[PDB]
């Protein structure tokens, strides 16, 4: 343990980091779709239609 | 100025006059029955019964309606929007008496002949083939369709083709039972008319007589092989009653590419309010962004001075007997059809000298900024921004 400890002196900073960085995606990633579904809402409803003369 | 006095009959049917020296008369009959009030069944009926109501009645079989109203010198005029409908005559005061008298029999006892409702068909149907030659109505036709959509606002006053070939007698003996009630009906004359002569006349002949949500959307039309591109950017008007219809009126004034209109168009409580600019397609993006700034500019930019032109203009807008008797009419007729009564013009000028610069971008505060646009564009239109971008101003 020790030397496992003294080989990454940071392992336990950096768990820390990395489940604020997954609460912060897990948060973030259905926002910026839900965004990203809004503003590409208006053309995935947009409908097309052939009116020759 | 004089005052519009104003009774009511047996029927219902309103009878506004406002007599004025001039020495003709605009003698008229409003209904409040348009497209609106069509259920996508007889979408063209008002339209065909306004083209069958001058083609001879009982009493007036054949060419007699012209020819009368032609031979005492008269100008018949009729015209129909998707809220009222209108047929009136322009004649010499002196004949009052032969005036209402044909008036009575066009909105009523009107006897559509069958050989003349297959004429009409497919005169209405033609003209319609060639309707499209008016980019300006297309554009405003889907416009109003765009953003009154699952409404009766949408269907447009002349009707699709389809219902146009499909319509018989009966479908429009009903549009005409139905929509022509006399509580819903308003006589109005203007001009060198006697209110008391015109109520003798009205109780003599015609007394016989018996949801809208604004969605945002942008429809692109796109053809290119048109010379010109037509844009229409409309929100949603607060309506004919709203009281900060004035202010809008007044923020119109302020705006006034190319033939860059501004219009209010109001229906019972709901419209239009926006601009229809006509431009070559490479521009049709600046111009687009140019409208978007002026509005947020009435938002930012009301100088005092403006406000002041802006009501000024507005001012020398104002219909009244110096505009003539049509003009007139036309006015008191809409008049007792959207408000229930005539208001005088010095209470639109206590309304419009109320208005100033802070009430004004309040009231276009709340109607420009955040509201999802409804864009109708026809011509050369590739350039014209999407509706992100639209909405978008960002400025």
């Amino acid at each position: 343990t020790f030397l496992r400890w003294a080989s990454e002196p940071e392992h336990d900073h950096r768990k820390r980091m990395g489940l604020k960085m997954l609460l912060m995606m897990g948060l973030l990633l259905p926002l910026t779709y839900a965004m990203k579904r809004h503003k590409w809402s208006v053309l995935k409803s947009r409908k097309l239609a052939y009116r020759p003369p | 100025v004089p005052e519009t006095q104003v009774s009511i009959l047996d029927n219902g049917l309103r009878v506004a006059s406002e007599q004025s020296s001039h020495a003709t008369c605009t003698v008229g009959v409003w209904i409040d029955a348009g497209s609106r009030y069509e259920t996508e069944k007889n979408n063209g009926a008002g339209y065909f019964l306004e083209h069958l109501a001058f083609k001879g009645t009982k009493n007036r079989p054949g060419n007699a309606l012209e020819k009368e109203v032609e031979s005492i010198g008269a100008h018949l005029n009729a015209y129909s929007t998707r809220e009222h409908t209108a047929y009136l005559i322009k004649a010499l005061s002196k004949d009052l008496p032969k005036v209402v008298e044909l008036l009575a029999d066009i909105v009523q006892n009107s006897s559509l002949e069958d050989s003349q409702i297959e004429k009409e068909r497919d005169v209405i149907l033609r003209e319609m083939q060639e309707n499209d030659a008016s980019m300006q109505n297309v554009v405003f036709d889907y416009l109003h369709a765009t953003a009154f959509q699952g409404t009766p606002l949408a269907q447009a006053v002349e009707g699709p083709s389809e219902n146009v070939r499909r319509l018989s007698r009966t479908d429009l003996t009903d549009y005409l039972n139905r929509h022509y009630k006399a509580p819903r009906m308003v006589l109005a004359a203007a001009g060198g008319v006697e209110h008391q002569q015109l109520l003798d006349l009205a109780q003599k002949h015609l007394s016989s007589v018996s949801p809208c949500r604004f969605t945002g959307s942008e429809i692109r039309h796109r053809d290119d092989a048109l010379p010109l591109a037509h844009v229409a950017i409309a929100v949603e008007g607060p309506g004919w009653a709203n009281p900060d219809n004035v202010t809008l009126q007044v923020a119109n004034a302020i705006i006034g590419c190319q033939s860059f209109q501004t219009f209010n168009i109001s229906y019972s409580d709901t419209g239009l309010l926006g601009a229809h600019f006509v431009c070559d397609a490479m521009s049709i993006d600046d111009m687009v962004f140019f409208l978007q700034g002026q509005w947020m500019r009435l938002c930012t930019s009301a100088t005092e001075s403006e406000v002041t032109r802006g009501k000024n203009i507005l001012r020398n807008a104002l219909v009244s007997h110096l505009d003539g008797t049509t003009p007139v009419c036309e006015d008191i007729g809409r008049s007792l059809l959207t408000y229930g009564r005539r208001i005088p013009l010095a209470e639109w000028e206590s309304r419009i000298q109320e208005v100033d610069a802070q009430m004004l971008r309040d009231i276009c505060s709340k109607y420009f900024y955040d509201q999802c646009p409804a864009v109708a564009g026809y011509g050369p239109i590739e350039q014209l921004p999407d509706y992100n971008r639209i909405r978008s101003g960002m400025f």
